[PDB]
C-alpha cells in the first residue's frame, strides 16, 4: 500500500535554537530568513546541525529572498573546514504573526521540496515568545492532492500530532490545509549541558566578599518595625472570628491579603538571611587569622 | 459497534476495533469477525493494514495445528500484492507460536538471513520488522542461541524500524538467562545508536534477558541509571 | 522536600510575568470576586483573571491597574496614587524657608496657619469640643500681597501633602477632557490624606454670565 | 502539594491572549448569534457548543474568546457604567432629622 | 546625527539618520521615503502641499 | 593600539560553537583548532558574538610548523559584515588547554587584521577545570628590567560572562538546576559556605607550592606575585587589636535579634495548633450525627 | 550562652505543637462524614 | 564608507518615543508614549536614574520596551520656529 | 434611605464619559442601564449653565442629546407603568433650565 509518511520528529540542536533566537530577536521587525543545515536518515529522523541566517532583504519573506548566490557561497566556504551539511530545509521568522506558513510560503517551501524530499519550514517567533520556548513550531508541506484524495490519515500514523488552538479562521483553514505539525526536540550533549551550568570561581570569590556592616544592621531594624504595622491588623483579626460562615469571615477580618501569612514571611525571609550574615562574618574572621 | 461509530479510513481508530476484537474472538479461531466488516477491511492502509493481518493470530491463539494453515496464502511467496500482508502475517504467526513448538522458530529463521542485506528497499524494511517480532515470541524461553545471532545483524546493519523489533526479540528468545555476553553487547550498542528507537529497544531487551536473575542484575541497574541518557534509564527502570 | 523546591520555582516563574514590560489600563468594575472586566489605554475591553492574592478592596473601585503586554491579563494592581492628574513640572514644595512671610503681612501668616495648619497638626483638639472640620479659605485683596506664597511658605513646612494645580492645567480643547482630571483631584486628595488643595488660578474659569456664542 | 498546583495552574491561564465582551443582539436560524462586539464592530459569530440558543435571549452580554470570538461564559453581572457609579456614591445614611427645620 | 518622522503609518519613531542621504538635503518638514519594515530614512520625494 | 579590554563576555552562543567546531574539524590528539572570533571591539566591555573556524593545521613534530588559511578570513568579512555589522575581526580562539609560545607568533598574523591587541580567547575544550572554562588574555609589549629586550607577552584580563538576553531566555528554560551558585534559599548558600572556603584553601595552598619551585626547582623569580603576598602581609589584620572587641559586640547584636525572630515564629506555629483542634472538634459533631440519623432513617 | 539557650527551648515548643496537633485528625477522616 | 553606511543602520533599527509621565520608582518608570497607550518600563544600566526627570523626552526599545536613553526636548513646531530665528 | 432604592448620582454631561464609544449617546441610554438596574433613583444633577445662547438659541447639540432622553420617559413608558425608576433632577434656578422641561 502506502508510505509511512509520518513527520520527522526534528531534532533542534541546542546550538541551533540558540542561533535562530539571536538572528530572530535583533531582526525585528523585519521577518528575517536563512536555511537550516542537517542531515536526514531513516524515515523520521533529521538533526539539524547548524543553521545560518542569509543576509536581510527588504523585501520580506518571498521567492525573491531566497537565493543561491548566498548559498552557494557560505557552503563553499564550509567545504574547507569539512563542516559542510547539505540544505534540509529553511527557517525564518514571522514576528508578526504567530506560527503558520503564509499563502505565498506555502508556494516557496513548494520549490525546497524538489531540492530535499524531507524539507520543513520552522517558525519561530520572537516577539511573542517570552522565553523562547512558547509559540515555536515545525511545519512540512502537505499537498493539494492530499486533502482531495483522502490521504491525510496515511499522513498522521505514528505520530501524536499537535494542534495549535489558538489562532483560528483564516489563519487556521490554511494551517490545516496545507501542512502538518509535530513536536520538537532539544538534543544536546551533556559536556554542552557541563558548559551550560558552568560558571567561575569567582563565583565563590565574591560570595566571601561581605558588605559594609551598618547597612546589614540597617536591615534586621528595619524588619522589626515592618512587622509591628502588620501585627496590629492580625491583633484585631483574632479579636473575635468565631463567626459561623467562612465565606463571610474573609471579607469581616479581613482574610484576604492574610496578615497571618504576611507576617511569617517577612520573619522567615529576615531569618535566613540573618544566620548566613554571622556565619559568613565568622567564617572570613577566624580563616584569615 | 466498531463498524457503526470508529471509521475504518482513519487509521488509529481502526488499530482501537482490531485490538478490542481480536481479544473479543481470541483462542479460538475466527473468521465471522472479518465477514461482518469485509467493507470495513477494504478502506485499510498503511500501517492499519500490517495491524489487519496481525489481529489474525491473536484470534487464532490456539488450535495450532490449523494455525499455519491459515495463514497460508498471507506468507511471503504466495503474497507480494502488499508488504504490510507478508511482514504482519510473520508477526501473527509468533502468536499462536508463542512459547509452543520449535518446528515454527525453524522456518522464521530463514528469513531473517534473507534479509539481513540492506533493509533499504521499501518492502523490506516492513517485512523484516514483523520477522523480527514473529521469531522473538516463537522461540521464547527456548535460549536459543541461533536466533539471537540472527537479530544482531539486522542490528548492525541499521533497519530503520526492524531494529527495534530485533533488539525486542532477542530478550524475548533468551528469557531471563542474564547471558553476560549478550548484555555487554547490547548495552555498548546502545550508545552508538542515535536513533531513539533502536535504542529504546535494547533497552527494554537488557530488562527481559535478566528475568528472575535477582541480585545478579545489580551490575546492570547501577549503569543503566547512571546513563546519562534517558532512554537507558527509562528501560533502567 | 521535593515538593518545596518546585513550588518555589513556581513562584520565580510568575514574577518573570508580573515584571516589566507591562501596559497600563484602568480596572473597571468586577463580573465576580475573582474575575474583573477592565478597558485598556487602547479602548479594548478585557474580561481578565485577577491572578490569586491580590488587592481587593480597593481593586474594585474604578481605579488605574496594570496589565501584562502579552497575556492581556491583571499581573498586579497600582495605587490610585498612580497615573495622577495632568500636574506641574517641578516642585509643589518650595525649596525656601528664609521667608519674609514671617517679616510682614504677620497677622495673615498666623490667620492662615490658625485655618489650615492648625486643624491636621492637631486633630485631638477639634475631637474634644465636637466641631466639624474648619471650612475652606478665599484669599482675596490687591495683588502684589504674597497670596499664593504665605500660604506655599505654610504647606512647604507643615509637611503634608500639597498638590497645586492651575486652571491651565485642566483646561482642555476637546469634549470631557476637562472634568476627568476635576474628579481625579478630589479622590486624589482622599487618598492621600491630610492634603492640601490649592487651586491657583480660578479666576479664568468662574464666568459672570454662560455663553455657547463659539 | 495543592498549593503548588494552583500557582502554575494561575500562570497557565494567563497565558490565553485577548478575552473580549459583547452582547447577542438576535438568535439566528442556522445556530449562530449576531454579537456587538462591545469596542470593536459587528460579528455574527456561534454560540459555544455547550449553552443551547434556547438558553440565550435578546440583550444577554456574554464574553468572549480571541482566537475565535466563540463565546465562553454569560456575564454574571451587566457590564455598563453605572454600576460603578453606585458603588462609589454609597448607601445613603441620611435621614430626614440631619437637616431641621 | 539624528531625525524625527511621524508616519503616515500614525505612529513616531526616533530613526538614526541613514548616512547615506546627507544631513544638508534632509530639512525640517521635508517629505521622505521611509522603509517599509525597519523604519530608516530610505530616500527623498518632491513635496506636496 | 586601544587598551580598553577590561572584561571580556562571551556569549554562550561562543562556546556551543567552539566545541561544535572541534569536533567536526575532528582535530584530535592535541591537533589545535583555531578559529576566528566577531563581535564589537575598542570599548571597555569586549562583547564576543561569534566564532568559526578556520582551516588549520598543526604538526606535533615540530610546533613552529603549522598552516593557517589567510583567504579565508578575508572571504568571511564581507559575508559578517552584510549578516550584522556590529561584528568586526577582534582576533582567534585556541582550544588549549595549554599557553603556548607558538600563540605569541600566530597572534602576529591576527595583529595584521586587527585594530586592537589581538584577543586570544583560551576556550577550553575538555572543561576539566569546572571553573574557568575561559581564559582571556591580550597581548602587550613591554620593557622587561634586568637589561633584557622588551617582551611580548601575555597579561590576564577578566574573562567573565555576562551573556546577552536573547541567548540567556532560552538557556535558562533547559536548565533547572542548582548549577555551581544561584544563591537560592537557605540550603542553597549553606552549601555554598562550606565549598567556598574549599575553594580558597585549594588557591592557598598552590601559593604555597610555588614559593618552594623557586627555591628548588629555579623558576625564574616572578617578583610580581611576590609584591601581591607583601600586600596580604601588611593589610592583614592584627589580634589584640580593639577593633576585635567591636566585631564582637556587632556578633552579639545579631544572635539576639535571631532570638527574637525565633520566638515570633513561636507564635505563629501556635496559632496553627489551636485552628486546628477548632476544626476537628466541630467535625466530631458531624459524624455523630450521620450515626443517629442512619439508625432513625432505617 | 544565654541566648543560644532560649532559642532552643522555642524550637522544642514548635515540635510539641506540631506532633499533638495531627492526632485527632486521623481520628475525623477515617470516621464518616456527611 | 557611504554605501556600508547604510548596511550598519539597517542593523540598528527604529525606536518609540516617550515621555517620563512620573518616577514612581529608580526601578520602574511611568512613560506615556506620544503616539498613544501609557507603558510601564524599565531603566537600562548606563542612563542615571537622574538624568531622568520628570518631563524629559525619553527613547525606549521598539522591542523590550526598556528606556535606552535621554533625548533632548524635542519642542512642537510652533515654539520651535521661534527659536529657529537668527535676525 | 427610608425609600430604599439605588441612589446612583449622576452629576452632570456624560460626554465626560469616553471609555466605550462617543459620550453623547450614552445620555440617552441612561434610560436602557436604568431599567436594568432597578430599582433606582436617577438623580440627575445638571444646572444647564453651559451657556445662555443655546438655552435662548436653536443651536445647541447637548440640547439635542438632553431632548432624546426626556422623550425616552413618554414612548418606552417603562419607567411609569411600573415605577421604580424616578427621575429626580435639580437645577440652582426654574428659570436657567431647558424649555422642553
Ligand atoms: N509677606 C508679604 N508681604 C508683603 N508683600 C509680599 C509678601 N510676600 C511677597 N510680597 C510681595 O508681593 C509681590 C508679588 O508676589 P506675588 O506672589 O506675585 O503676589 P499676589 O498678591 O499673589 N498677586 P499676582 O501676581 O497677581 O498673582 C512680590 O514682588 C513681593 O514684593
Ligand atoms: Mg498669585
Amino acid at each position: 500500500t502506502g508510505r509511512d509518511d509520518t513527520k520527522e520528529t526534528v531534532y533542534i540542536s541546542s546550538i541551533a535554537l540558540l542561533k535562530m533566537l539571536k538572528h530572530g530577536r535583533a531582526g525585528v521587525p523585519m521577518e528575517v530568513m536563512g536555511l537550516m543545515l542537517g542531515e536526514f536518515v531513516d524515515d523520521y529522523t533529521v538533526n539539524v546541525v547548524d543553521v545560518f541566517a542569509m543576509p536581510q532583504s527588504g523585501t520580506g519573506v518571498s521567492v525573491e529572498a531566497v537565493d543561491d548566490v548566498f548559498q552557494a557561497k557560505m557552503m563553499d566556504m564550509l567545504k574547507q573546514t569539512g563542516r559542510d551539511q547539505m540544505v534540509v530545509g529553511w527557517y525564518h521568522s514571522h514576528p508578526g504573526f504567530g506560527c503558520w506558513l503564509s499563502s505565498v510560503d506555502v508556494n516557496t517551501q513548494k520549490s525546497f521540496e524538489q531540492l530535499n524530499s524531507r524539507a520543513v519550514a520552522v517558525v519561530v517567533d520572537p516577539i511573542q515568545s517570552v522565553k523562547g520556548k512558547v509559540v515555536i513550531d515545525a511545519f512540512r508541506l502537505i499537498d493539494t492532492g492530499a486533502l482531495i484524495n483522502n490521504l491525510e490519515p496515511r499522513q498522521t500514523t505514528s505520530n501524536t500530532g499537535l494542534l495549535n488552538k489558538a489562532n483560528i479562521q483564516a489563519l487556521i483553514h490554511g494551517l490545516n490545509r496545507h501542512y502538518y505539525s509535530l513536536n520538537i526536540d532539544y538534543h544536546k550533549t551533556a559536556k554542552e549541558t557541563k558548559m551550560l551550568m558552568n560558571l567561575h570561581k569567582e563565583q565563590w570569590q565574591s560570595g566571601l566578599k561581605m558588605y559594609d556592616y551598618e547597612e546589614k544592621e540597617e536591615s534586621n531594624l528595619a524588619a522589626t518595625k515592618s512587622m509591628v504595622k502588620i501585627a496590629e491588623q492580625y491583633s484585631k483579626r483574632i479579636e473575635e472570628e468565631k463567626e459561623l460562615t467562612e465565606e463571610e469571615l474573609k471579607t469581616r477580618y479581613v482574610g484576604r491579603q492574610d496578615p497571618k501569612k504576611h507576617l511569617s514571611e517577612t520573619a522567615d525571609e529576615t531569618l535566613e538571611n540573618n544566620i548566613v550574615s554571622v556565619l559568613t562574618a565568622g567564617v572570613n574572621s577566624v580563616a584569615i587569622k | 459497534k466498531s463498524k457503526s461509530s470508529l471509521d475504518g479510513k482513519f487509521s488509529l481508530f481502526h488499530t482501537a476495533v482490531s485490538v478490542a476484537n481480536g481479544f473479543m474472538h481470541a483462542g479460538t479461531t475466527d473468521n465471522s469477525f472479518i465477514k461482518a466488516n469485509l467493507p470495513w477491511l477494504g478502506k485499510a492502509q498503511n500501517w492499519a493494514k500490517f495491524t489487519a493481518t496481525a489481529s489474525l493470530g491473536v484470534i487464532h491463539k490456539g488450535n495450532l495445528l490449523e494455525g499455519k494453515k491459515v495463514m497460508a496464502p498471507y506468507l511471503p511467496g504466495s503474497r507480494a500484492s502488499s508488504r504490510f500482508i507478508k511482514g504482519g502475517s510473520l508477526y501473527g504467526l509468533g502468536l499462536i507460536y508463542a512459547g509452543f513448538g520449535r518446528d515454527t522458530t525453524d522456518y522464521l529463521k530463514n528469513i531473517i538471513v534473507e534479509n539481513s542485506g540492506t533493509s533499504g528497499d521499501e518492502d523490506v524494511d516492513v517485512l523484516l520488522h514483523g520477522a523480527s517480532l514473529g521469531i522473538g515470541l516463537a522461540a521464547m524461553g527456548s535460549a536459543n542461541i541461533e536466533v539471537y545471532e540472527a537479530l544482531k545483524e539486522v542490528l548492525y546493519n541499521d533497519s530503520a524500524t526492524s531494529g527495534e523489533a530485533a533488539a525486542l526479540g532477542m530478550g524475548l528468545c533468551m528469557l531471563g538467562t542474564g547471558k553476560p555476553e549478550a548484555i555487554h553487547d547490547m548495552f555498548t550498542y546502545s550508545q552508538e545508536t542515535q536513533h531513539g528507537n533502536i535504542t529504546r529497544g535494547l533497552a527494554v531487551g537488557l530488562a527481559l534477558i535478566n528475568y528472575g536473575r535477582q541480585e545478579l542484575a545489580d551490575d546492570l541497574i547501577t549503569k543503566m541509571l547512571a546513563s546519562d541518557e534517558s532512554l537507558l534509564r527509562y528501560g533502567g527502570a | 522536600r521535593h515538593l518545596k523546591r518546585e513550588l518555589k520555582r513556581a513562584q520565580e516563574e510568575v514574577k518573570r510575568i508580573q515584571s516589566v514590560p507591562l501596559v497600563i489600563g484602568q480596572f473597571l468594575e468586577p463580573i465576580d470576586q475573582n474575575t474583573g472586566i477592565v478597558s485598556s489605554t487602547t479602548g479594548m475591553s478585557y474580561v481578565v483573571r485577577i491572578l490569586s492574592t491580590l488587592d481587593r478592596e480597593l481593586l474594585k473601585p474604578s481605579m488605574s491597574v496594570a496589565l501584562h503586554r502579552h497575556s492581556n491579563a491583571l499581573v498586579d494592581i497600582l495605587p490610585p496614587d498612580s497615573d495622577s492628574s495632568i500636574s506641574v513640572m517641578g516642585e509643589n514644595e518650595k525649596p525656601d524657608v528664609t521667608y519674609a512671610d514671617v517679616g510682614g503681612l504677620d497677622m495673615q501668616k498666623q490667620e492662615i496657619r490658625e485655618a489650615v495648619e492648625l486643624p491636621l497638626v492637631q486633630a485631638d483638639l477639634y475631637e474634644q469640643i465636637g466641631i466639624d472640620p474648619p471650612r475652606g479659605v478665599l484669599l482675596y485683596g490687591p495683588p502684589g500681597t504674597g497670596k499664593t506664597m504665605l500660604v506655599k511658605a505654610v504647606a512647604n513646612s507643615t509637611k503634608a501633602a500639597f498638590i497645586r494645580v492651575n486652571g491651565s492645567e485642566f483646561v482642555h480643547k476637546y469634549l470631557g477632557e476637562g472634568p476627568r482630571m476635576v474628579r481625579d483631584v478630589f479622590r486624589l486628595a482622599r487618598e492621600n490624606a491630610p492634603s492640601i488643595i490649592f487651586i491657583d488660578e480660578v479666576d479664568s474659569i468662574a464666568t459672570k454670565r454662560f455663553d455657547a456664542q463659539t | 502539594n495543592d498549593k503548588v498546583r494552583f500557582i502554575k495552574d494561575e500562570l497557565r491561564l494567563l497565558q490565553e491572549p485577548g478575552s473580549y465582551v459583547g452582547e447577542v443582539i438576535k438568535i439566528v436560524s442556522d445556530k449562530k448569534v449576531l454579537v456587538k462586539v462591545q469596542p470593536e464592530g459587528k460579528y455574527i459569530v456561534d454560540v459555544a457548543k455547550d449553552i443551547n440558543v434556547k438558553d440565550l435571549k435578546a440583550s444577554q452580554r456574554v464574553c468572549l474568546r480571541s482566537d475565535s470570538y466563540m463565546l465562553h461564559k454569560v456575564l454574571e453581572n451587566k457590564a455598563d457604567p453605572l454600576v460603578s457609579l453606585m458603588m462609589v456614591e454609597k448607601v445613603p445614611d441620611s435621614t430626614y432629622d440631619m437637616v431641621g427645620g | 546625527k539624528a531625525a524625527v518622522v511621524k508616519t503616515s503609518s500614525r505612529q513616531t519613531v526616533f530613526l538614526p539618520m541613514v548616512g547615506l542621504v546627507d544631513p544638508d538635503k534632509l530639512k525640517p518638514n521635508d517629505l521622505v521615503g521611509v522603509n517599509k519594515d525597519s523604519y530608516l530614512i530610505l530616500d527623498t520625494l518632491p513635496s506636496e502641499f | 593600539m586601544s587598551l580598553q579590554h577590561e572584561k571580556v563576555t562571551i556569549a554562550p552562543l561562543v562556546l556551543l560553537s567552539a566545541l561544535d567546531h572541534y569536533e567536526r574539524t575532528q582535530t584530535k590528539e592535541n591537533k589545535r583548532c583555531v578559529g576566528v572570533i566577531l563581535g564589537d571591539a575598542n570599548s571597555s566591555t569586549i562583547r564576543v558574538t561569534n566564532s568559526f573556524a578556520l582551516p588549520f593545521e598543526e604538526d606535533e613534530k615540530n610546533s613552529d610548523v603549522w598552516f593557517l588559511d589567510h583567504n579565508y578570513i578575508e572571504n568571511m568579512n564581507e559575508m559578517c559584515k552584510k549578516i550584522n555589522a556590529k561584528e568586526k575581526l577582534i582576533g582567534w580562539y585556541h582550544s588549549g588547554p595549554k599557553l603556548r609560545a607558538s600563540d605569541l607568533k600566530i597572534n602576529e598574523l591576527f595583529k595584521k587584521y586587527t585594530q586592537n591587541n589581538p584577543l586570544l580567547l583560551i576556550v577550553d575544550v575538555k572543561q576539566q577545570g569546572v571553573g574557568l572554562p575561559t581564559d582571556a588574555y591580550v597581548a602587550i609589549e613591554q620593557v622587561k628590567d634586568d637589561g633584557t629586550s622588551t617582551e611580548k607577552t601575555f597579561l590576564h584580563l577578566p574573562c567573565t560572562i555576562e551573556a546577552e538576553e536573547a541567548e540567556e531566555i532560552g538557556v535558562e528554560h533547559l536548565l533547572r538546576d542548582v548549577r555551581d551558585q544561584a544563591a537560592g534559599g537557605l540550603s542553597i548558600r549553606l552549601t555554598n559556605q562550606l565549598k567556598s572556603l574549599k575553594g580558597l584553601q585549594s588557591k592557598l595552598k598552590d601559593v604555597v607550592e610555588y614559593l618552594d619551585k623557586v627555591i628548588n626547582k629555579e623558576l625564574p623569580i616572578n617578583h610580581t606575585i611576590l609584591g601581591k603576598l607583601q600586600d596580604v602581609f601588611n593589610l592583614l589584620p592584627n589580634l589584640g587589636t580593639p577593633d576585635d572587641d567591636e566585631i564582637d559586640v556587632e556578633n552579639h547584636d545579631r544572635i539576639n535579634i535571631s532570638n527574637n525572630l525565633q520566638k515570633a515564629l513561636t507564635v505563629k506555629t501556635n496559632d496553627e495548633l489551636m485552628v486546628i483542634y477548632i476544626s476537628n472538634l466541630v467535625r466530631s459533631i458531624i459524624a455523630f450525627d450521620d450515626l443517629i440519623e442512619n439508625k432513625i432513617q432505617n | 550562652q544565654v541566648f543560644d539557650e532560649r532559642i532552643k527551648f522555642a524550637n522544642q515548643l514548635h515540635d510539641e505543637y506540631l506532633v499533638s496537633m495531627r492526632y485527632p485528625e486521623d481520628k475525623k477522616t477515617q470516621q464518616n462524614e456527611k | 564608507d557611504k554605501t556600508e553606511n547604510d548596511i550598519k543602520a539597517l542593523q540598528s533599527i527604529g525606536q518609540l518615543i516617550g515621555e517620563v509621565m512620573k518616577e514612581l520608582s529608580e526601578e520602574k518608570y511611568i512613560v506615556k508614549a506620544s503616539s498613544g497607550p501609557r507603558y510601564i518600563v524599565g531603566v537600562r544600566n548606563s542612563v542615571d536614574r537622574s538624568k531622568l526627570k520628570k518631563g524629559v523626552r525619553v527613547t525606549l526599545d521598539i522591542t523590550t520596551l526598556t528606556i535606552m536613553r535621554i533625548l533632548p526636548r524635542e519642542t512642537d513646531p510652533l515654539v520651535y520656529n521661534m527659536t529657529s530665528f537668527e535676525q | 434611605h427610608h425609600t430604599d432604592c439605588k441612589f446612583i448620582r449622576v452629576s452632570g454631561a456624560e460626554l465626560v464619559q469616553k471609555y466605550i464609544g462617543e459620550g453623547s449617546r450614552m445620555v440617552r441610554e441612561l434610560f436602557v442601564m436604568a431599567r436594568e438596574h432597578a430599582p433606582s433613583i436617577i438623580f440627575m444633577d445638571e444646572i444647564d449653565s453651559i451657556g445662555s445662547t443655546r438655552v435662548e438659541g436653536s443651536g445647541g447639540g447637548d440640547s439635542e442629546v438632553q431632548r432624546t432622553m426626556l422623550e425616552l420617559l413618554n414612548q418606552l413608558d417603562g419607567f411609569e407603568t411600573s415605577k421604580n425608576i424616578k427621575i429626580i433632577m435639580a437645577t440652582n434656578r426654574l428659570d436657567i433650565l431647558d424649555p422642553a422641561l
